RNA sequence: UUUAUACUAACAC
RNA sequence: AUUCUCUCUUUGCCUUUUGGCUUAGAUCAAGUGUAGUAUCUGUA
């Protein structure tokens, strides 16, 4: 029966929606076939869309064009392209854990609490209740506000 | 009141013919207009094709109705629902030879549309002549489809009489189609016709054929039911004997107890050992005390006979 | 434009057999959206 | 605030459109912007 | 005579 | 014994989902007041 000729497509667009997003794309009971169908065209497309954004933010950098819509379009697609690699420059340090090394991190807080210690220096308390002070600070923070 | 919001949106949405000759034909017109249009949207799309000709036949018949299933069949040919319905509307104005011509342009056109083949002679019962229904069934042979095109075939002539054509198209069906099946299907007809001696030489001609490699053990003993039919005792063992050799470990147990089954029937306890202690040993024994357990009793078996 | 030539025999090889199990196999359960749903359709949340 | 009246229209306004647009949604619920219409289903 | 809705809207601040 | 209709139980089939594509294509509910017209509600 060929009622899914036109059926199909409506995931692939959903799957391409999907990737720009970055939510991933499970979907209950379709044939593996079909799974890789819409993995493989979908992944066509989204070579022809980030090449792009690098083809136009280098006739950006340059000069070459103007009118919003491709510096609006191409602010766009890159804001997308570099939030999917925020994303994965998080989930890819919970799995593979602090860089920092807790010998690394000993070092850096006692060398920094001889410093602190070198100079007397005395730590900053919560506000009191009864502090001079605050009223002047409030009205410079709306201020800048 | 979240399943209550929606429910209350449909309750509410559920509460919110002419004269003379002349204005009849202005009604008809304009429906013309209304379906002609849905045909320049869609050029392809049967629904709006099969429905424009049913709606002309009811008004009118003839030209408009039988050009519009003509001129929607050359936008897909082997679309086999508008194929039917184009039929449909021909007989059920009563036209035969109109459609007989039509039938045929189908069945060439398309050889593997069995819907098609089937519904030729199925028209051709109720026109009448048998003999067009052979020609006709004949040809779909020469495409050589499968047993249900050849014993719709057969139930033709077996419906009516004339059963010495019936036992030529058994035979045809045979050489095309060579499985065990059919052989034991070829000598159905030949119980009907009561032909005892005509019986033995279908069953001899079927050995002739197949080969060692070819035939099954179902095959033996649906030679020895018709014995049992005769009751002759002669037939039975030989039969039995001869079938035994060929299928040894393949399919043996199933044919040594219908030997006894006639054995039952017909000092003379012999065999009743023999398929018994062979069956025994036939019983598959993996390791040590399965095969030992065996041993105890083949050996009463051995020992008592 | 005027109508083509009248088509010719098809002569296809012989339509292989398909099976209850195949024909389930290929079913498609009808995508709904996250953001693209137009004109009514409600759609329970737990078909989501 | 948030009393029932407002999240039982809400269960249904998602079920209509989408988890996706929140601004289609605060129009229907008058004093909820979009930022708490959102904020509030993915706490509650 | 009062209340609501829309149309007057090719209005005005 | 067959065929047709009605009723109940269990199971099958769908229309593509409302045409497609973009930067979710894009933004965010202070309007009020008067005059005229039309509709509806009450006062043997």
């Amino acid at each position: 029966r060929q009622g899914k000729s036109k059926t199909i497509l409506q995931h692939l667009s959903e799957a391409w929606r999907c990737w720009k997003a970055n939510i991933p794309w499970k979907v209950p009971g379709l044939p593996a076939p079909i799974e890789n169908m819409i993995l493989r065209y979908v992944k066509s497309k989204a070579d022809w869309w980030t090449s792009v954004a690098h083809f136009n933010r280098e006739r950006i950098r340059r000069g070459a064009t103007v009118d919003k819509t491709v510096a609006k379009k191409n602010l766009g697609r890159l804001t997308r392209l570099w939030l999917k690699a925020e994303q994965e420059r998080q989930h890819n340090y919970l799995k593979d854990g602090p860089y920092v090394t807790a010998d690394e991190a000993v070092a850096i807080y006692t060398t920094f609490v001889h410093w602190l210690e070198s100079r007397r220096f005395q730590p900053i308390p919560f506000p009191p209740l009864s502090y001079k002070h605050d009223t002047k600070l409030l009205v410079l923070a709306l201020e800048r506000l | 009141x979240x399943x209550x919001x929606x429910x209350x949106x449909x309750x509410x949405x559920x509460x919110x013919n002419i004269t003379d000759l002349e204005e009849l034909q202005e009604f008809q017109g304009r429906k013309r207009k209304e379906f002609e249009d849905a045909i320049r949207r869609n050029r392809l799309a049967m629904g709006h094709w099969m429905r424009y000709g049913q709606w002309e036949l009811d008004q009118k018949e003839f030209a408009r109705a039988r050009s519009v299933f003509e001129r929607a069949l050359d936008v897909d040919s082997t679309y086999i629902p508008l194929w039917l319905k184009y039929i449909e509307c021909e007989m059920k104005n009563r036209n035969i030879n109109h459609a007989r011509n039509l039938f045929d342009r189908a069945v060439t056109q398309l050889p593997r549309v069995d819907k098609l083949w089937y519904k030729y002679v199925y028209m051709e019962e109720m026109l009448g002549n048998i003999t067009g229904c052979r020609q006709v069934f004949e040809r779909w042979l020469k495409w050589e489809p499968d047993e249900n095109c050849w014993m719709s075939y057969i139930r033709m002539e077996r419906r009516y009489h004339e059963n010495e054509r019936a036992r030529g198209i058994y035979e045809r069906f045979v050489v095309v189609h060579p499985e065990v099946t059919n052989w034991l299907r070829w000598a159905r007809f030949e119980e009907e016709c009561g032909n005892a001696a005509n019986v033995r030489q279908v069953y001899l001609a079927a050995i002739d054929a197949l080969g060692q490699e070819f035939l099954n053990e179902r095959f033996f003993i649906a030679f020895a039911k018709f014995e049992i039919r005769q009751k002759e005792y002669e037939r039975a063992r030989t039969i039995f004997k001869y079938a035994i050799d060929f299928m040894p470990r393949s399919k043996s147990m199933e044919l040594y107890k219908e030997y006894t089954h006639f054995e039952k029937q017909f000092x003379x306890x012999x065999x009743x050992x023999x398929x018994x202690x062979x069956x025994x040993x036939x019983x598959x024994x993996x390791x040590x005390x399965x095969x030992x357990x065996x041993x105890x009793x083949x050996x009463x078996x051995x020992x008592x006979x | 434009r005027g109508p083509p030539s009248p088509p010719p025999p098809v002569l296809h090889s012989p339509p292989r057999k398909v099976s209850a199990q195949e024909q389930q196999d290929w079913q498609i359960p009808p995508s709904i959206s996250n953001w693209k749903n137009p004109k009514g359709y409600t759609i329970p949340l737990d078909k989501r | 605030a948030w009393k029932n009246t407002e999240d039982e229209i809400l269960k249904a306004a998602v079920s209509k459109y989408g988890k996706n647009q929140w601004a289609r949604i605060s129009s229907l619920l008058v004093r909820k912007t979009p930022k708490q219409c959102k904020a509030r289903w993915y706490e509650w």
